[PDB]
């Protein structure tokens, strides 16, 4: 009953609804692979990263839903930046989930790591943040999508670090919040 | 006499030496390719600006020079960002101009605005900023290009609103600056310089490790006779390996990997100086496995948080890496005689032998062309002539093994942003740098990775750059395959198999020579084929995907 | 008909509304001056930015509408950083204008540019933009008025370049728009009111909690129809509190704080609904010790991420906390009669007078006077025709305690950002604002806080603004020393007392009206004549130190 | 042996040399007070952020060293913004540290979190970091170090998260790493340095202008021994006055805003040696009124971009001022015989005879204390056991005026940003350097500027800090009155009178000697009494507002 951060990631989008993801593969990100595994939820791996990002547009814009994408540290981030922004400017819901440097690991000129990725994303988006503990996943998720599925829709970034998606906790330690947001907008 | 923005640009680039630009074009750039028709500069378009990103890269990195990259508003930008973020990390000059929004018609939600471009820039250059002016573009391309080259060299970011650019100004009212900066980089302190020696000299096991920066300004002569006066083996990280190529043999340490072993061969460095090698990825981080936590370290970076950055050193000296290097062949070519370091030297031969040895007695091509094998068919062909680029994971880990032996020209493989696919649209940039050489560009790709920048084939072709590009193909994306077998288990491999696709059809598509092989005896002759002939190519090895590099089970 | 940049911005202001501006003169924002003189607009010049910026959130939030601030290039506009980060924490609808280098001069290493100040101020405001054409001027400070007014109310920097201003265009060829923007806050779905009107039907223990969204839209008239039609009692965070002065007795909760000895009681609500406020600092996080983990919760937010941030709700509705209660009146004047809720009314009355019973009784001011007498002195002068303004941190601490059981026509307190100093300008602003709506504006501060402005003496006594400020001095940094003396130890106090300094005198070499008291009563008579008199005045009251108010512990 | 994160942060700047830190307490860092207590190193408490964080740079200005500013999460952090946005200008080396919200709490709406402190600080540091784990801090506390001295120096942000402070982990644990970091500057390649020489020596009318980066090395040593040997005149920004100090008379220029009247004079100079001081406001941008068009410039600055920003120079090297100095005079030291120049040294005595002659002869006190008058007054009493901080705006004009002739241990005026009110705090620290120094720091300031740290008489009278603080009170916010008078018109003053108050009361009312004084006599016999004792001290001096400085009509 010790599960992974990547398992948090994946038992919340399941609770909210999301049935399909939009990605490429890398260890960083890996833990969340492994949940979609064991819970038969679809990730369609593309050949650039950039081209999972517009999938995960096109899934929103044609079914009218959230789109997710999932991208590991650096270059994975990086080539969703033209999706972020081709989002952003479209009021598209997507949540970009990407893997980042390890916390621990901080500031040791190490593979993927030092770029600010939050900071290459805040002008296009409606919310970009960095996960701190691995206990805030399903809370900050939940919150994430409630951002993107919002009057105007757009997209959000949520940073997920290598050591906060490996780092196991107590499933009975953190609840995962139902999307509680009411589905007729205000007039 | 009235002339664009975009001619100012042009005149300003031209004045400052650029002989070619890599871009993708737009309505928003257009005064740029104007300029550069009517002045005969080179644009090599590209099918993604971020192969023509990489482009200007590999240029600046084969060339030892500034790169110059060009895109257009919006998404042009946007699609520039991976080169920038790894031009960032590696240290290396690149000027990004972008077009942006016109001024005149901020916040109008119209076509390809309203990006902060500068902003997304910001956290990799080394100077991000938007042109406010026409009559200020000669001097802020000047001062861009003097950010990009100056030590330690990175990417600039030069916005260019439409507006702009468009713009017209007599000619005659702004002055097109030289570029005025000197060629040779700041030096040590003397005292500090004496100090460093003294150490080097009372060393029983001194190396030397290079980086990136000891590529940039490339002072090999130098280099020879500081090497010759001292006799310490010379070491570098991939992006300093070139820098080793004049060197005699007994003094080429090679790639830094190889210091790994030197512990238990009660042979580590009590030395090490390191002459733009950060600590980090490459040399082995904090963990004194390559660097030995019991060495006197000496380090010499230009960006003074690199000096100790996750070890403690002895002495810490910023200067430039190419002016220390002239600094340090000054002082040896008057100073007393060396201590003799033949033997020293031998145990660094020997070492490597073993380690080569080693990986050749369990390297098996029975069932499937083992990786090992493959990369030596390409190290025969690799001397000065060449310049080799690395991308893929398993497969650079493989050719690694290969490469301390050969005296590359080039070698340009991945650093720190460690990005899949980059090396396609880096590859086509060095082997227009290499034209005016005479080297031959050969790229050593994996079959995950050529697929990001599989339409350069058509680039390749329109301009006849005789790019050799190898993928190493194991039908997967594969350290990741290796990282879910390893580290999860036999049974959860997902998202990692590639096992569909004829990558040599795709190439022969777009009109490049298509080759298929899967031996030596085939890979051979399809290799000696293509360097026979000045025809860009696509040579699809089948390679075994089991086999782990000594780098990964060190790992 | 040549007019400048400057003359723009002046003529759009004015077609929105606007009537007073607070800054702070630079040679690159004199063309707004001037403009704003040709115009009989006041500019209300501080001793600082910081002082100018907050004076515009007073400004703002005593008066329910737009603060505009205006800052110089450089360091005017680096000096109005803590205002914009205050004002994006509290959901304070502030226009901050800053002047900035000359595009023309672009990258000369000129006098107070290079800047990046729309990068600075991205974090902390709804929006930000640098002016690029002398003709945007009137089209993007009505957008970045629409911006600052909309829910949830923010701050937003418009920086004008000095060129930008100064540049002359004719008046004919750029049009002035109005501000066409609904007064009116979008409201659920009817099916959305019905299930939370259901809900508080049906509810044992029902109570409503306002938040600052409230107060920013004053919908007084609705919340009184609403609450006499449910007899459901309503608390508020300190940003709410001045919403319940128009409500029955019986029906204020007070502050949410209140709400803390209810389960212990065994009276914990098993409904809360939100308005507009957050799960956050002054709501106990998601802690439950104020809205119970057992509570079914209606949360209504213009931001979707509030919805059960911290907590799960049962209905999560975005919508304008001012258009639903409008729609909430307007439902219960329509349906059928609501369950009597006298009893769970009298609990609400009961337990908050058991709370500050217990205060009082353990309160003495034998040897020095105690912080809870000095404000109970200042409670017994508080009703509709007075905005209170607190800072300092034991002092709004202690001060909290009375403020439940009188009815002010404002009150402003820190919010998230807890920045100690902000209330000095807040309450120069404040007052300026409660010089139309007929009130006298009370600062009640710290005396370390004090010091963070204490020039602005001088600003009451240029512009004539009768405001008050009470210092509670206890010679430290109160709520510090405290920390440092309860979570480190006895002998653990370093860089926390502040045993010197006469603030009476400081002010009255502004020419303010000085008193230094020690006792209920010497303060009482200060404070009196300081209330009958239109003028400003600087009251420094010696308290103890030692007593740790309810709220420190919890 | 278990230590807090606090307890770290403080050992390690210990280890770096650091003897004092400027703040003000919150709960969010009280670790790091906790820690200073028990080491017995000075915090010393400001009543406001900003004044603190100006006292760690007048700390850093006047003493030549680092400064140290240390303030709490959120509102600790945006009161000192305007201190780091200071010091980017500047280039002055501090270290910020800033508390924040806790991680384990991150995006629970709590007190004082929320504010995303790296992201504003970006734009204005060199470097800006959060801690993300309590064993990261000492080599992070170091790094930050590095960057903020390192050349150009400037600010630097280490913002650290309350969790990570008040977490305690074993001592053993963690190495503090020693500042490993060379305290001389890079020089330049020797060809630069020899053909910059040669230049020099065929001038006829050379000068050399120091810049902020000769104040921050200090090489007093070497710029009397270059200067002694070469005899050419050394001008200054204000940064670099002091540097002058210890010259001979002959070779002393002083401010460089003198160089004004050589063209006229027909001796503009012919030769300009720029030792860090960068093309903008201090030095007249690009329009060169004061470094000639028609002079060879040599420009000698760590950053490439500045090198010939506003105008073409002749050689542009990149090195360390203070390396670049040592260098210089190793060069010019067994050189003998440099060219007499004497005639010219004469020239621009005589110039600056005739600016200050004149200046005395349009002055008068007939009725208000004329700000020239008031400034002799001040000159009188300014020599090496002196440190003069400028503030208000007509009031520094004006001063600069006598400051050519004496010679300032210290002087400390606005920069580029130009911050009315940044002197209260910036000679609080100064004060606090002065002590170890031996000298008594005199800030001028004005009536508007003093309003805005007011607060800071209580801080040095807590302190017993003896700064001297001399009011120029005009009534008025003057430079900007001045301004509405001259650009706009004689009616239209509005929002720049300041007609009240009582500053000497403000100070005695916080308990400092207050005097208030209006005429030449009353001021000098007032300022002898201050400087003899050893307080605090408030001078509130009534001075004309009508008069124009020359300053003023230039700019
Ligand atoms: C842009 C980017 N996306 C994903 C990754 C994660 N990753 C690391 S190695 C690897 C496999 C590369 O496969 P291939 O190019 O075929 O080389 P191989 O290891 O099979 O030799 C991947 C996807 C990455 N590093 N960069
Ligand atoms: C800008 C800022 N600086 C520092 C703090 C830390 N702090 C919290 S409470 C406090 C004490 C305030 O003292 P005072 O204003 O005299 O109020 P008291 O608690 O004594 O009543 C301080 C300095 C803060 N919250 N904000
Ligand atoms: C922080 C800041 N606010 C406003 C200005 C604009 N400004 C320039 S000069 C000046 C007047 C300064 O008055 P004072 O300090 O009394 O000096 P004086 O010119 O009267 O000698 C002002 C307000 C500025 N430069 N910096």
């Amino acid at each position: 009953a010790m599960i992974t951060g990547g398992e948090l990631v994946v038992r919340t989008l399941i609770k909210a609804g999301v049935e399909h993801l939009f990605g490429l593969h890398g260890a960083h990100i890996d833990t969340i692979f492994q949940a979609c595994l064991d819970h038969d939820v679809p990730i369609i791996d593309t050949r650039h990263e950039a081209a999972a990002g517009h999938a995960a547009e096109g899934y929103a814009r044609a079914g009218a839903k959230l789109g997710v994408a999932l991208v590991t540290a650096g270059g994975g981030f990086t080539n969703a930046v033209t999706p972020i922004a081709n989002a952003w400017l479209d009021r598209t819901p997507v949540l970009f989930l990407t893997g980042s440097g390890a916390l621990r690991d901080d500031e040791t000129n190490t593979l993927q790591a030092g770029i600010d990725q939050v900071a290459m994303a805040a002008p296009i988006t409606k919310w970009a943040h960095r996960v701190m503990a691995t206990e805030h996943i399903p809370r900050l998720v939940m919150q994430a999508i409630r951002a993107a599925l919002s009057a105007p829709r757009g997209p959000v970034l949520l940073d997920l670090p290598w050591d906060i998606l490996m780092n196991q906790i107590d499933e009975d330690s953190v609840i995962i919040p139902d999307l509680v947001l009411s589905a007729h907008g205000a007039r | 006499a009235m002339i664009t923005g975009g001619e100012l640009v042009v005149r300003t680039l031209i004045k400052a030496g650029v002989e070619h630009l890599f871009g993708l074009h737009g309505a928003h750039i257009d005064t740029i390719f104007q300029a550069c028709l009517d002045h005969d500069v080179p644009i090599i378009d590209t099918r993604h600006e971020a192969a023509a990103g990489h482009a200007a890269e590999g240029y600046a990195r084969a060339g030892a020079k500034l790169g110059v990259a060009l895109v257009t508003a919006g998404g042009g930008f946007t699609n520039a960002v991976t080169p920038i973020a790894n031009a960032w990390l590696d240290r290396t000059p690149v000027l990004f101009l972008t077009g942006s929004g016109a001024l005149r018609d901020d916040e109008t939600n119209t076509l390809q605005a309203g990006i902060d471009q500068v902003a997304m820039a910001a956290p990799i250059t080394k100077w991000a900023h938007r042109v406010m002016a026409t009559e200020h573009i000669p001097r802020l391309v000047m001062q861009a290009i003097r950010a990009a080259l100056s030590a330690p060299r990175g990417p600039v970011l030069l916005d260019l609103p439409w507006d702009i650019l468009m713009n017209q100004i007599d000619e005659d009212s702004v002055i097109i600056p030289d570029l005025v900066l000197s060629a040779h980089g700041a030096r040590p302190d003397p005292a500090d310089l004496d100090q460093a020696l003294a150490l080097l000299r009372k060393a029983e096991r001194p190396v030397i490790v290079l980086g990136s920066e000891a590529s940039r300004t490339a002072r090999k002569t130098a280099l020879s006779a500081f090497v010759a006066a001292t006799g310490v083996p010379v070491f570098a990280d991939y992006e300093g390996l070139s820098m080793l190529s004049g060197l005699p043999d007994a003094m080429r340490g090679g790639l830094v990997q190889n210091l790994y072993s030197f512990a238990k061969a009660d042979a580590a460095p009590d030395l090490v100086l390191m002459l733009g090698a950060r600590f980090g990825l490459n040399t082995g981080h904090g963990s004194g496995q390559l660097i030995p936590h019991s060495a006197q370290v000496i380090q010499v970076d230009p960006d003074a948080c690199e000096l100790g950055r996750l070890q403690g050193i002895a002495l810490g000296i910023v200067a430039d890496v190419g002016g220390t290097i002239e600094a340090l062949a000054q002082a040896t070519a008057q100073d007393a005689a060396w201590p003799d370091r033949g033997d020293w030297c031998a145990k660094v031969t020997d070492l490597a032998q073993e380690r080569y040895a080693s990986i050749a007695a369990k390297s098996s091509s029975e069932h499937a062309l083992h990786p090992f094998h493959a990369s030596q068919v390409i190290a025969k062909h690799v001397d000065a002539g060449v310049t080799v680029v690395a991308d893929g994971a398993l497969t650079y880990l493989w050719l690694s093994e290969v490469m301390s032996r050969v005296k590359p020209g080039g070698f340009l493989c991945h650093g720190y942003l460690g990005s899949m696919g980059v090396g396609f649209g880096t590859a086509l940039g060095a082997q227009v740098a290499d034209l005016e050489a005479g080297r031959r560009t050969i790229l050593v790709t994996g079959d995950g990775s050529v697929g990001y920048s599989i339409g350069e084939f058509d680039t390749l072709v329109r301009k006849q750059l005789p790019l050799i590009v190898i993928i190493m193909n194991n039908q997967s994306w594969g350290a990741t395959l290796h990282f879910q077998q390893l580290a999860v288990g036999p049974n959860r491999v997902t998202g990692t198999r590639l096992e569909n696709g004829s990558y040599h059809g795709v190439a022969a598509a777009f009109g490049a020579d298509g080759y298929h092989v899967d031996s030596v005896e085939s890979f051979s002759a399809a290799l000696a084929q293509a360097l026979a002939h000045n025809r860009p190519a696509c040579i699809n090895v089948a390679v075994a995907l089991d086999p782990i590099p000594p780098e990964e089970l060190i790992i």
